[PDB]
């Protein structure tokens, strides 16, 4: 044993070795040392798990005939506030504080068998569209896809990104903006419906919890 | 030269009208993502910087018309920038070219081979694809049909060059 | 990382030049000194909304006269550390030191801080290159206006 | 799940999955999507292949 | 990053008192190695000028009381930095968790995973474990009892960053 | 489990007879929690209910309660009778050592029972029937956890908006 | 180890600049200067009580122009050896030469000593920064106040 | 560190005088080449500029008397740089150290193995050799004895440090 | 060979430094210049009877400033060739390029002569410093007073 000691450089310094502990005073039935591990375990009657594969939310805004301009905005949806609305399908979510939620989005306008238009189902993520646009810079180049809405029923998944490795839920604002736009103008314009009807179906396609909501 | 086996952009052309009536009617899209409009699109965001690039096209096209109205529609391709004004059906038939009846079949996905004399396309060179309805389009009595396209997607994606950033 | 060299960040103003020194700049592919889009860089940051990868900062300097250039140009890093160039120029790497995915471009914060040892005295242009490394990545889309 | 997952810098982003379509108000054989090809045919009888060596 | 399996620190946390009293009672201790005091302590003497670290800590835990006092104790983590003022009883049993009689078990051991949105800990992100007594504690006659914790450790250990040394 | 409370009682409140704590089973079952609010889109079916009381205690003092199901909603929480608290149905357990429990059926005049808009399902009382063990330098309140559960559920209508 | 890039141990105080030279600086982790912590080594050192391992020093000069620059630095250590620089740095790594296992931080000695030639005529400013090589260890703990 | 197998210094150290008597004498001999006199040793010729060194000492110890002298001699070594004065014989006893009678055995080699607390000999850290003789020197008539040491050479050798030539 | 860095072989005399310019220097582990032990090569020299192996050898030059360093330095070797260095110093290993086993020390020659084009005209001092190389050998001894 000299200085030619090699030394492994471990941040374990031996100041504190094994800690004993024994019972002295009483019985051990009395007096127990548990060791457990605080991990996140999602309710078992509810929690956002049970939505997986099935639908969530529902609306069916209305949208009239002058605002079929190409690039006009027909219907808005927020996520942060479809998943935080009134119904069975939110409360379950909103009681998911932080996780991943991948989620379809369907849409559906009914339509006689005359009249028939295109229509954009676009995600603009960082919610840079309000309702009243009309632009078609925006849409043309949104992600998402055009559909005909006569005989056609179109949806598609997206996935809500976190900048870090779960997302927020509670008091996020800046969950994403789902829109309906008008490509062109109807078919027929002459002795038509002034107004139309149009079904969205939001779905979890999946979900992790990684923290729940608690009282 | 970067390589991108699928290159997702997303660009929807604009919505062509078009009038009932006997005339021969064309439709052309171009599909030049290197044009600008008032957004810049997924394209340009990551490779507008490129001279050129290469790859084939996926576009999504879609007719809308009533159920009371009748078409036969030729997709063409057009590579290598030529004007046509007219096309020979002959032609057509004698290239094998299946028309459809888009009260039948009004939806659908065209894949465009890359095909460039020069060896790429560019702000300059594009692809085209002609909507040819040849005995026009005969709908209800003031109906317009409208042909729209988006460019889905590029596979088998290369580019090279580096333009000034103006 | 398909850019060819460096591209041209930012040019110090001809007035806070020669007047001591001390050069704040943001480690981020955003021209964040404008709370404009500037060159490839920028328009990549400005038309995405997250990033995340390493950054290679280059400072050049000119001066009046050969003899002006008195010292070797450092350059300090933080979330004081630095790192020594020659007489002319600093080159100065920022790996993503963020424990973070991703940090946001634009409305939807920095990698850190250089701080640029200004010249004293006789000194002509002080400019900022910036090249995008290797291991770069902008995960999302976000609309930028083409006016 | 912490900062050192590591990242694949790919150019495919999830903000737009796998899309559906469904036909709801007619029947298929009334409402057809076609996937075609659109590749170059040299006519059948003509063009400048039946010169080849000629 | 650097990368530590075992890193002991053995830093304790602040007792904290609660009276005797049928009211819920709430003790909450943080875990943030980062926050100075008038030591530094084993984790800021090697891995302070980190930004952000990651990894999972071993905290003994103690409530000192009588041999005649009952409580129902609710060790709750709290990850993401949320703040609850009062927790709903049935949402823990919903969620499994199982309540311990302090007359029988007031010693023992928790493991914290990793557990945070952002990706790591700082010094403003930190886990918080919650000792959550929804009976109050039932004492002899103004008993005070005491919850202690330790950091015993940080297990799996990683971290990141190069702050200024202020 | 779906539901639970913890409600308290003062020491004076411990003269036999007198009603500690109640529980609207039409309250219960329509609360703002989440297992109430999956219960309250049942409209009409059948349900048996479990209902468990635990009060919180020292190693002194220790009295006994009475956990009674007034399932006609006859004893208002400001009962002191005990002619009433013995006869009910329900049973008594000692509040130091223990944790007592039992079931219910919600019995309909029908075949189902109409949940909807119905104030007539029953109430549960903790009842006190004698002085605790020792009274000097003693608390001055107690705290009681009182969790409902779910023994079995039918739906034969669901409510739809 | 895990400290980014040189950080800041000593300025040469503007007095003794000119004035001839020599400038002789301990090989320890310690500010031994002072008999305050200045950086994250410092820091280290004071809050551990035994240290070993290797320190890259290197010395920074800024003269007046770039005239005064008439030769390149020099750096001797000892336990006379020297190491040659260029004009306006030298670098010099100094392994752990004492046939001990450890050596005490602070009050629970040197690995050696750096000897600068400092110029002797028209400088500026002198520095001196070091790192923590690679193969070092501070091994036990100790209390430091954090006031 | 430069290592050495094998390294010969023949150093030989004074030759130190014991009177005959009943008296407990001891001679103590040094071993620290380093130490300098009139002519540099080979130890210092080549390995003069380290800070300190280690290997095993191997030493000649020779005891030249009479014929008709007698006295015990305990060789007893003496790490870490401590000073004895008076010997314990019962202390050595129970470390089993043997004694031998220079009427019998007065020449010898000592092996020296390597044993400092610090780690290293050095200017100021070198064994010792204590020649002990517990009933003194029993003589003819006035008789001294001498004994002489030389240290022979260093085995497994290992060295470290630069100082400055002064 | 286990002597850390360059070791101070010698200093030009503040006489002979800016007359013209050459300067002999024997390749030897000896300051045969003095025909007094002057550092550790020095001593093991003069504590051993012979020597063989390479020497590397730097001379390092001070000018008054900058502008004085009008050309790079270059240094001759025989038993003409030369090699050339930098503005400020000039390395030469010599090798042992004497066709014998061992040379000697001290009573009891040199591997050949370097040459040292010295400056011609405002230079402040001109030293040469010593590396005993890594194939050397000292095969004897030799006793040296210790006074």
């Amino acid at each position: 044993p000299d200085f030619t000691k090699i030394i492994w450089p471990t941040v374990v310094e031996r100041n504190f070795s094994n800690p004993q502990s024994e019972i002295t005073t009483t019985l051990q039935e009395l007096y127990g040392d548990t060791f457990e591990t605080v991990s996140i375990c999602p309710p078992q009657s509810y929690g956002g798990e049970l939505l997986k594969g099935k639908i969530f939310f529902s609306s069916t805004p209305e949208f009239t005939r002058e605002d079929l301009v190409e690039g006009k905005i027909l219907a808005s949806f927020k996520l942060d506030e479809v998943l935080s609305g009134l119904g069975m399908g939110a409360m379950l979510m909103t009681q998911i504080m932080s996780g991943h939620a991948t989620i379809r989005v369907s849409a559906k306008v009914m339509l006689s068998k005359f009249c028939s238009f295109a229509l954009k189902l676009v995600y603009d993520e960082l919610m840079q569209l309000n309702s009243d646009t009309t632009d078609f810079g925006k849409i043309s180049v949104l992600p998402g896809a055009i559909f005909s809405t006569q005989e056609e029923e179109f949806s598609f998944d997206f996935e809500l990104f976190s900048p870090g490795v779960h997302l927020k839920f509670d008091n996020n604002k800046l969950l994403g903006k789902v829109h309906l736009a008008a490509l062109s103008a109807p078919n027929l314009t002459e002795n038509m419906p002034e107004s139309f009807s149009c079904t969205f179906n939001f779905s979890i396609v999946d979900v992790k919890t990684t923290f729940y909501n608690i009282g | 030269c970067l390589s991108i086996p699928n290159f997702p952009v997303h660009i929807t052309g604009k919505t062509q009208q078009l009038h009932v009536g006997p005339k021969p009617s064309i439709a052309r899209f171009s599909f030049n993502p290197f044009d600008l409009g008032t957004v810049f699109n997924r394209f340009q965001s990551l490779c507008a910087h490129l001279e050129g690039y290469s790859g084939d096209l996926i576009v999504n096209w879609l007719v809308t018309c009533s159920a009371l109205t009748n078409a036969r529609l030729y997709i063409i391709p057009v590579y290598d920038n030529y004007s046509f004004e007219k096309f020979s059906e002959e032609k057509l038939i004698q290239c094998k070219y299946e028309f459809k009846q888009i009260s039948l079949v009004r939806k659908g996905t065209v894949h465009i081979p890359f095909v460039n004399w020069f060896g790429s396309y560019s702000r300059t060179r594009f692809p085209k694809l002609l909507f040819y309805f040849p005995n026009g389009v005969s709908g209800p009595s003031g109906e317009k049909i409208h042909v729209t396209v988006q460019l889905d997607r590029i596979l088998n994606f290369s580019g090279l060059g580096h333009r000034l950033f103006k | 990382s398909f850019l060819l060299n460096y591209s041209h960040c930012g040019t110090l103003v001809e007035s806070s030049l020669n007047k001591g020194g001390m050069w704040c700049v943001p480690v981020s592919p955003v021209n964040l000194a404008a709370y404009k889009t500037h060159n490839w860089l920028h328009f990549m940051a400005s038309t995405t909304a997250y990033w995340r990868g390493t950054l290679h900062y280059q400072m050049r300097v000119t001066y009046k006269d050969r003899n002006a250039a008195c010292r070797n140009l450092v350059a300090f890093y933080t979330t004081i550390s630095s790192v020594m160039g020659d007489s002319f120029s600093v080159d100065i790497t920022v790996p993503f030191l963020i424990p973070t995915c991703y940090l946001q471009t634009i409305r939807g914060s920095c990698n850190g801080c250089i701080y640029f040892h200004l010249p004293t005295k006789s000194a002509t242009s002080v400019q900022l290159w910036v090249r995008p490394g290797q291991d770069f990545d902008f995960a999302r889309f976000r609309l930028l206006k083409a006016g």
